[PDB]
C-alpha cells in the first residue's frame, strides 16, 4: 500500500557541514528543492495510499459483544482487547513477519552516541542527511479503520459500503451471498453448520500458513528490502572519489587551499548529485508501481469488502462469497473467502 | 483568541451496528444522490 | 425520484459555483507542468562553475580555447537540466496515462452502462453517469441510489407451514412483530408470504432459526369459490 | 415441472431435445376435485 517516507537534505549529503563546500553547490541552481521537491511529493503520496486503501468508511464499526454469527467464528480476525496495540489476532502474525528497518519515530541522538551506533546503519543515514519519516496514519488507526471494515462486513454485509449500515443476520447475509454466486440460499440453511466448520478450519489454516513459513509476506518484505536497500547505496557513495584526491570533504579542505580546493570539492559535488538524481529517479519510478498496487488494494477493498464481486479470479481463486481486509506493515492482507 | 492546536486524527464518528441473530433493517425510502468525480 | 435527480444537479450547479478546491485534481496538474517549465527556465541562470552563466558574456570576453571549458560546463549542466525535466515527464505522463485509462475504463463501465462495482461509478449503488469536459480533464456526475429511512423488523431464513420449509425467491422475510410478509431486500414493500413469492426445499427439522406461519396457496379460493357454487347448486338441485 | 421450466417452439428445431414428461401441479389438484365431484353426483343419484 505504501512504502517508507524518506526526506535527503541535499546540503548535508552532499557538503556535510562545510559552508565552502555549500557556496559551490548554490551554483549548481535549484536542483536541490527540485530533489527536495519530488521526495515530499513521494512522501506525502504515501499517507493518499493508505487513506485510500484504509479510510473507505467515514463512520467507525464496532462489533456487538454477544458473538451470535451463525457459527461463524471471527475472533481470530477481530481485535483482541487484551493487547495494548489493538490489532487482531492474524494481524498481529502479520506484523511480526515483517521486520522494519526505522519508522522515524524519535531517534534521540544519544542512541547514535555508542557502539550501538557503529553497528547499525540508521545512525549513519541519519548523519548523512537520510531522514525516514513516519506515516500519517499510526498502526493503531489502521488497525482500527480495518476492525471498522470487518465490522461493517460480519454485521451488515454490503450495506454500508453504498449508504447506512443496516444490521441482517451474518446467516441470511450468507444467504444473499449464496445467490450472488449463482447458489440457490436454502443450500446454505441445509448446510449451515458445515459451511461455518469449513469456514472456521479455513481461517485455522491461514494461522498455521502465517505462524509456520518464514516467507508468506514476500511482497512487503521487498519493498522495505528495496528502500533500505537505495538508502545504504546512497550512503556507500559518499566513499567513492569521483576522481577527487580523496573522498572525506574536509580532507580537501584542509589540504588544499581555495582555487585548488574548489576543483576537487567540484568532482564530489558533481557525482553526489548524480547520485541523489539517480536514486530519486529510483524512488519515483518505485513510487509508481507502489502507488498502482495502493490503487489495485483500494479497488479490492472497496469490491471484495464493501462489496461482492461477480469479476472472476478478482477477489482470490473460487465463486467470491466475502473478502476480510487485515492490516500489515506497508500493506494490507485480503483474506477472501470462496465457493 | 486565534491559536494553533495540535491533536489526536478522528477517524471517524463512533457506531455500534444494532446486530442480532434475527433483526434486520430494511430501507423505507431512498434518496438519488448525484456526487462529481474528477479525473486528469 | 426526478424532483430528486433535479435537485441533485442543482447541489452541482451551487457547490462548483460557490468553492474554489473542487477541480483540485485537475488545477494541481497544470501547476506541476508550469511549475517543471518555471524551474527549467530559473536554471538557465546557474553558473555551474561558469565565470557566467550569460553564454555571450564567455564569448564576449574569452577566446576561442579558453571559452571553450567555460561553454562545457555549462553545456554539461543544462544537459543534465534537460534529462531531469523529460524523466520529470515521463514518470509523471505515466500517471497521466494512469489517470487516462481509469476515465475511460469508468467512461465504457459508468457512461456506455451500468456497474455492479462496489464503489467504482460514486458512492451508492449506481444508476447511470453523465460526463463532462474539464480542462484537461473529464467530470463524471454519477448517479446513485442510496437508502435512506431504514426500520428495523424482526427476520427468518425460512417458514415453517406443512412440514415443508419455505425461502423466498428473492427478498427476504420480514415481521412488523404480529405479521410475516415478503419483502425486496433493498426497498420496504412488504406482500402476503404465498407459493408464488416462495420456493420449498426439504422439511423444518434443519434450517437453524426457522419461523411457523401460513402460506397462502392463491389456488384454494380459485378451488373453494368454485367448491361453494356446487354446493349451494346440488342443494338446488335436490329442491325440484 | 411446468413451474421449473418454460415453453417455446416445438420438437424440430433445437438440436439433441430429448423426450420425458413435464409434471404440471396444476393436474393432481383439479383431478381430486374431478374424482371427488363423480363421488358428489353418485350421491345424489342415490336417493
Ligand atoms: C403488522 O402489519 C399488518 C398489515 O398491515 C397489520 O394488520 C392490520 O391491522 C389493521 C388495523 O391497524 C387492520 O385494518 C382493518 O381493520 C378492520 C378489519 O375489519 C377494519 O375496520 C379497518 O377498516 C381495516 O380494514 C387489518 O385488517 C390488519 N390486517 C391483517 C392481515 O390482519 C398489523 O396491525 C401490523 N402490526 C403492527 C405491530 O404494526
Ligand atoms: C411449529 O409448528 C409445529 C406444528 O404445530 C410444532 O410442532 C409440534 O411441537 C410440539 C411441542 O414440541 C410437539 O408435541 C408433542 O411432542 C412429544 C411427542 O412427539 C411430546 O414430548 C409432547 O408432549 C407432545 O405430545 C408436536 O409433536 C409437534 N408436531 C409436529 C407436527 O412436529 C412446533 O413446535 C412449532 N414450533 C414453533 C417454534 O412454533
Ligand atoms: C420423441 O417423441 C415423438 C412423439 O412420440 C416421436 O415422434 C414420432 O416418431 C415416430 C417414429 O419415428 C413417427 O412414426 C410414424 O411416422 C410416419 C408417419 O408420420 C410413418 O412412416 C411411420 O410408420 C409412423 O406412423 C411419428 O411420425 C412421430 N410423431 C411426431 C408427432 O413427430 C419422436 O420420434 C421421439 N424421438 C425420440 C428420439 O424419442
Ligand atoms: C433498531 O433497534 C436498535 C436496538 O434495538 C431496540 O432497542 C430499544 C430502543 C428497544 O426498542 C428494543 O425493543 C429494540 O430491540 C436501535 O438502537 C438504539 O438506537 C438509539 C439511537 O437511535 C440508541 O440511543 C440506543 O442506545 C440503541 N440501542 C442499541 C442496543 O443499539 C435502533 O435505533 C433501531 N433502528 C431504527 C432505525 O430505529
Ligand atoms: C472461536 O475460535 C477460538 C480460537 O480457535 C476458540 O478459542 C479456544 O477455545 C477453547 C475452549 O474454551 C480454549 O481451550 C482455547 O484455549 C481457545 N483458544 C484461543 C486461541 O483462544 C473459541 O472457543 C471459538 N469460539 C466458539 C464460540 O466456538
Ligand atoms: C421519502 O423521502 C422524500 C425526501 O427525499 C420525502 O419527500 C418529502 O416529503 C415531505 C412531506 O412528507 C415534503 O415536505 C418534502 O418537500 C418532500 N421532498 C420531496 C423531494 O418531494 C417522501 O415523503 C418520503 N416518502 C416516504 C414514503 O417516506
Ligand atoms: C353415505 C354417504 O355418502 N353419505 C353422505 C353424507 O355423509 C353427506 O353428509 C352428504 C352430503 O350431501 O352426502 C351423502
Ligand atoms: C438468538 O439468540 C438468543 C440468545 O442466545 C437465543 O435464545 C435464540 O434462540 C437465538 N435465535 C435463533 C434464531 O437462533
Ligand atoms: C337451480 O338449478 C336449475 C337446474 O337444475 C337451474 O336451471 C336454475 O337456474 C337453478 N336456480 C338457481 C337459483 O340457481
Ligand atoms: C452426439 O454424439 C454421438 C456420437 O458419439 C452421436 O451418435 C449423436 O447423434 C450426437 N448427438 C447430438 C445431439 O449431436
Amino acid at each position: 500500500v505504501s512504502m517508507t517516507k524518506t526526506s535527503v537534505d541535499c546540503t548535508m549529503y552532499i557538503c556535510g557541514d562545510s559552508t565552502e563546500c555549500s557556496n559551490l553547490l548554490l551554483q549548481y541552481g535549484s536542483f536541490c528543492t527540485q530533489l527536495n521537491r519530488a521526495l515530499t511529493g513521494i512522501a506525502v503520496e504515501q499517507d493518499k495510499n493508505t487513506q485510500e486503501v484504509f479510510a473507505q468508511v467515514k463512520q467507525i464499526y464496532k462489533t456487538p459483544p454477544i458473538k451470535d454469527f451463525g457459527g461463524f467464528n471471527f475472533s481470530q480476525i477481530l481485535p483482541d482487547p487484551s493487547k495494548p496495540s489493538k490489532r487482531s489476532f492474524i494481524e498481529d502474525l502479520l506484523f511480526n513477519k515483517v521486520t522494519l528497518a526505522d519508522a522515524g519515530f524519535i531517534k534521540q541522538y544519544g542512541d547514535c552516541l555508542g557502539d550501538i551506533a557503529a553497528r547499525d546503519l540508521i545512525c549513519a543515514q541519519k548523519f548523512n542527511g537520510l531522514t525516514v519519516l513516519p506515516p500519517l496514519l499510526t498502526d493503531e488507526m489502521i488497525a482500527q479503520y480495518t476492525s471498522a471494515l470487518l465490522a461493517g462486513t460480519i454485521t451488515s454485509g454490503w450495506t454500508f459500503g453504498a449508504g447506512a449500515a443496516l444490521q441482517i443476520p451474518f446467516a441470511m447475509q450468507m444467504a444473499y451471498r449464496f445467490n450472488g454466486i449463482g447458489v440457490t440460499q436454502n443450500v446454505l440453511y441445509e448446510n449451515q453448520k458445515l459451511i461455518a466448520n469449513q469456514f472456521n478450519s479455513a481461517i485455522g489454516k491461514i494461522q498455521d500458513s502465517l505462524s509456520s513459513t518464514a516467507s508468506a509476506l514476500g511482497k512487503l518484505q521487498d519493498v522495505v528490502n528495496q528502500n533500505a536497500q537505495a538508502l545504504n547505496t546512497l550512503v556507500k557513495q559518499l566513499s567513492s572519489n569521483f576522481g577527487a584526491i580523496s573522498s572525506v570533504l574536509n580532507d580537501i579542505l584542509s589540504r588544499l587551499d581555495k582555487v585548488e580546493a574548489e576543483v576537487q570539492i567540484d568532482r564530489l559535488i558533481t557525482g553526489r548529485l548524480q547520485s541523489l538524481q539517480t536514486y530519486v529517479t529510483q524512488q519515483l519510478i518505485r513510487a509508481a508501481e507502489i502507488r498502482a498496487s495502493a490503487n489495485l488494494a483500494a479497488t479490492k477493498m472497496s469490491e471484495c469488502v464493501l462489496g461482492q464481486s461477480k469479476r472472476v479470479d478478482f477477489c482470490g481463486k473460487g465463486y467470491h462469497l466475502m473478502s476480510f481486509p487485515q492490516s500489515a506493515p506497508h500493506g494490507v492482507v485480503f483474506l477472501h473467502v470462496t465457493y | 483568541s486565534q491559536s494553533i492546536i495540535a491533536y489526536t486524527m478522528s477517524l471517524g464518528v463512533e457506531n455500534s451496528v444494532a446486530y442480532s441473530n434475527n433483526s434486520i433493517a430494511i430501507p423505507t425510502n431512498f434518496t438519488i444522490s448525484v456526487t462529481t468525480e474528477i479525473l486528469p | 425520484i426526478a424532483n430528486q435527480f433535479n435537485s441533485a444537479i442543482g447541489k452541482i450547479q451551487d457547490s462548483l459555483s460557490s468553492t474554489a478546491s473542487a477541480l483540485g485534481k485537475l488545477q494541481d496538474v497544470v501547476n506541476q507542468n508550469a511549475q517543471a517549465l518555471n524551474t527549467l527556465v530559473k536554471q538557465l541562470s546557474s553558473n555551474f562553475g561558469a565565470i557566467s552563466s550569460v553564454l555571450n558574456d564567455i564569448l564576449s570576453r574569452l577566446d576561442k580555447v579558453e571559452a571553450e571549458v567555460q561553454i562545457d560546463r555549462l553545456i554539461t549542466g543544462r544537459l543534465q537540466s534537460l534529462q531531469t525535466y523529460v524523466t520529470q515527464q515521463l514518470i509523471r505522463a505515466a500517471e497521466i496515462r494512469a489517470s487516462a485509462n481509469l476515465a475511460a475504463t469508468k467512461m465504457s463501465e459508468c457512461v456506455l452502462g451500468q456497474s455492479k462495482r462496489v464503489d467504482f461509478c460514486g458512492k451508492g449503488y449506481h444508476l447511470m453517469s453523465f460526463p463532462q469536459s474539464a480542462p484537461h480533464g473529464v467530470v463524471f456526475l454519477h448517479v446513485t441510489y442510496v437508502p435512506a429511512q431504514e426500520k428495523n423488523f424482526t427476520t427468518a431464513p425460512a417458514i415453517c407451514h406443512d412440514g415443508k420449509a419455505h425461502f423466498p425467491r428473492e427478498g427476504v422475510f420480514v415481521s412488523n412483530g404480529t405479521h410475516w410478509f415478503v419483502t425486496q431486500r433493498n426497498f420496504y414493500e412488504p406482500q402476503i408470504i404465498t407459493t408464488d413469492n416462495t420456493f420449498v426445499s426439504g422439511n423444518c427439522d434443519v434450517v437453524i432459526g426457522i419461523v411457523n406461519n401460513t402460506v397462502y396457496d392463491p389456488l384454494q379460493p380459485e378451488l373453494d369459490s368454485f367448491k361453494e357454487e356446487l354446493d349451494k347448486y346440488f342443494k338446488n338441485h335436490t329442491s325440484p
